[PDB]
Order: structure tokens, then sequence, then C-alpha cells
């Protein structure tokens, strides 16, 4: 049975960062030489595996997430590492078995007026635990002051859009970017 | 009224270490993000540490290592570490906060002097007699976002601090002599009236662009 990964990489809407999209596969086949030759992404450079040895590999379940970041982000978005949207939006846990996809969907992705479907959030007390989203729209107060729940000076509101048009430097247009996840349990495997 | 205090200065001839303590109110270094910027004298200012609440932390690119920001939630004061110098590193020290959407740097102690995408800005230094419009045009490379932009007030003796932080919108005590509006790469700051404290110095301002943060040279206006 053919997998609909093909159907979630070739998919109109992306969730933004601060939600992300979470598809499963069960009891079913995937062929990965589409993703492995060419594509209409560009990018393909993971760490989970050797690429190569995917095929002779036994596998229990696959996890996919997609989302829509900068480009720079898209540097930063390998796990290991430390930054703003990373430590505070989406964290991938090291040794994680699966790997990364990467590209620029421009043409789509810009618009006139400005693509502000796609969000960011930017304040937190704290870090963030691997694989945890907190899709919060409470206002948030740092200082001194809690503000009473209302809008103010020193408390602010987390959640803020990006700043999108057709025309644009490289690598601050918004990039679709789609990762996978790779794991064993004790049930059959079902791939 | 939130207020900021720090003491540091002397070692005329090298000394290896150094210590200024950033006491804030109003916020905790927990809060928020905190920044640290340098100014050389008579020379541009730069972008050299930053550290995001929650622990994370970065540092100037032009000189990697040899300091180390460590944030102190138990006495509110931050401080800076230094393991040794050279020349070329002194310059007044400014600790500051910044949010980097509705405020770029926007609250400023009064700091002290240590001792041992680009902006240019087209019109350069201008002299002129009160009472004439004058305007000012800052040009990039990468044609980034109008969001980005902001512009800073310098006068000699005082803290800098900023206008406005968005490039559209005037943050507070809005004065009706600036404004802000740009087309593409440049970004237009035109002025309607000259005051006393106005006949000053400028910086054309990029935030969000990057973790790091540049500034401009700076032009003189009066
Ligand atoms: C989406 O694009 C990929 C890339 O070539 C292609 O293999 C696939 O057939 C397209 N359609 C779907 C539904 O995946």
């Amino acid at each position: 049975n053919l997998c609909p990964f093909d159907e979630v990489f070739n998919a109109t809407r992306f969730a933004s960062v601060y939600a992300w999209n979470r598809k499963r596969i069960s009891n079913c086949v995937a062929d990965y030489s589409v993703l492995y030759n060419l594509a209409p992404f560009f990018t393909f450079k993971c760490y989970g595996v050797s690429p190569t040895k995917l095929n002779d590999l036994c596998f229990t379940n696959v996890y996919a997430d997609s989302f829509v970041i900068r480009g720079d982000e898209v540097r930063q978005i390998a796990p290991g590492q430390t930054g703003n949207i990373a430590d505070y939006n989406y964290k991938l846990p090291d040794d994680f078995t699966g790997c990364v996809i990467a590209w620029n969907s421009n043409k789509l992705d810009s618009k006139v007026s400005g693509n502000y479907n796609y969000l960011y959030r930017l304040f937190r007390k704290s870090n963030l635990k691997p694989f945890e989203r907190d899709i919060s729209t409470e206002i948030y107060q740092a200082g001194n002051k809690p503000c009473n729940g209302v809008a103010g000076f020193n408390c602010y509101f987390p959640l803020r859009s990006y700043s999108f048009r057709p025309t644009y430097g490289v690598g601050h247009q918004p990039y679709r970017v789609v990762v996978l996840s790779f794991e064993l349990l004790h049930a059959p495997a079902t791939v | 009224e939130v207020q900021l205090l720090q003491s540091a200065g002397g070692l005329v001839q090298p000394g290896g270490s150094l210590r200024l303590s950033c006491a804030a109110s109003g916020f905790t270094v927990s809060a928020n993000y905190m920044s640290w910027v340098r100014q050389a004298p008579g020379k541009g200012l730069e972008w050299v540490s930053v550290i995001y609440p929650g622990g994370s932390t970065f540092y100037a690119d032009s000189v990697k290592g040899r300091f180390t920001i460590s944030k102190d939630n138990s006495k509110n004061t931050l401080y800076l570490q230094m393991n040794s110098l050279r020349v070329e590193d002194t310059a007044v020290y400014y600790c500051a906060r910044d949010l980097s959407v509705a405020g770029a740097f926007d609250i400023w102690g009064q700091g002290t002097l240590v001792t041992v995408i680009v902006l240019t800005q087209s019109p350069g230094t201008l002299s002129l007699s009160p009472g004439e419009k004058a305007t000012l045009f800052c040009r990039a490379s990468q044609t980034f976002s109008s969001n980005y932009l902001a512009w800073y007030q310098q006068k000699p003796g005082q803290a800098p601090s900023l206008l406005i932080y968005g490039g559209s919108t005037r943050a507070a005590g809005i004065p009706d002599r600036f404004s802000g509006s740009g087309s593409g790469t440049d970004f237009t700051l035109t002025i309607n009236r000259l005051e006393p404290e106005d006949f000053a110095i400028y910086y054309c301002q990029e935030y969000g662009s990057s973790p790091r943060v540049t500034f401009g040279q700076g032009t003189r206006l009066e």
C-alpha cells in the first residue's frame, strides 16, 4: 500500500511555527526514492542515519511535521543548537532518527499585501521541553507588575506574524520546511 | 519611571578583569532580553552581546569568546565577565533592554568607559540655521522590511535613546518634526523644525535581521 507521505509533501497548506501539523503512517509502504531523487524542494541534507541504507532498516512508525520558517532559520532548525525560535517554538530532541527537508517555495509563499497567516512566538518565561507546543494566546507579563491581564507597556502580547512580499532579498522570504522522525516499537513494524 | 545604574572605570594601563554592575528597576533580567552596546571614542557604536531569557546567549561575531555574560536573577544585577583584553577594546559600555518589534533598545542606563545588512547614511553631515525642513536617507543592501527599521537620538552628555521603533509609528513622546516613511531600500527621515536639542548626531538602525544587530556610522546634524 502506497503511503500518503507524497500527499503530505505536496500540500497546499502548511501550519505556522507556533502550531505545526503532525501526521502519522500506519500499515503502509512508502517509496523513499521519490524524496531521494531530485524534487521541487532543492535541499535534502539530513542527519538521522545513512540515507542509502534506509531500505534495509526495519522501522515501526513515521512522524511527519511541516511548517514555514525563514531562510536563516532553516540553518538553525538542525538539532543540538540554540536559537530564538528553536528554544521557544520547535525543539528537536538530540539522537533522533529520521531527518529534515528544506526548500524555498517563494513563488506561492509570497503575497502582494504580505502573507501574515504565518505566526511565531517570542515571549516565554523559560525554555521549551523538546517535542511540545504551547499554543497560548495568554497575555505575557515579564516585569514586576502583573498588568491585570490587559495590554500594557511592560507586559506584551507574545504572538506576532511575519512580513512578506513578492519581491525580497534571498534568505529572508518564507521557506516551507518538513521534517520526519523514525523510531522502533515492540509492535510489528508496519513499514 | 524605570531606571538603571552602573559604575566602572579607571584602568589607564591594562587590567585583565573588570566588572560593571547593571542594576535595574521596574523589570528583571529573567523577564526579558538584555543587551550591551559599546561606543568607541568618536567612532561607530556596534553590538557585542545579548542574553536570551532562559539561559541562551550569543556574543559578538567580531571577537568570539574572551567575554562571559552571566544572568543573575538573585541580585537583579547584570554582570559581564572579562578574562583579559588588548588595545581598541576601550569604549563607553551601555547595558540596555530590547524587544525588537514594538521597541528597539527602549531604555538605556548612563554607562561608563573601560580603558586599557549595512546601513549607509547618504545625506552626511549637515549644518543649518534653525527654521528649515531637513531630511535624512538610510541606504541598505538586502532590501529588508520597513518594520525592521529604527532611528535614534543622541546628544552629547546624554545617553542616546529612540524616537521611532518601526519606522512608521512614532514611539512615546512623538515629535511633530521627525517622520518615518520608506520606499524600497531607502527609508526617509525628514525633519520639520530645528530645536537646540534637535541639533545632534543620528544613526540609522536595523533590528531583527539576525540575532546580531548592526548600526551605522552616524552623521552630524546642526
Ligand atoms: C507532488 O510533488 C511530488 C514531487 O515530484 C510528486 O512526486 C507528486 O506526485 C506530487 N503530487 C502529490 C499528490 O504528491
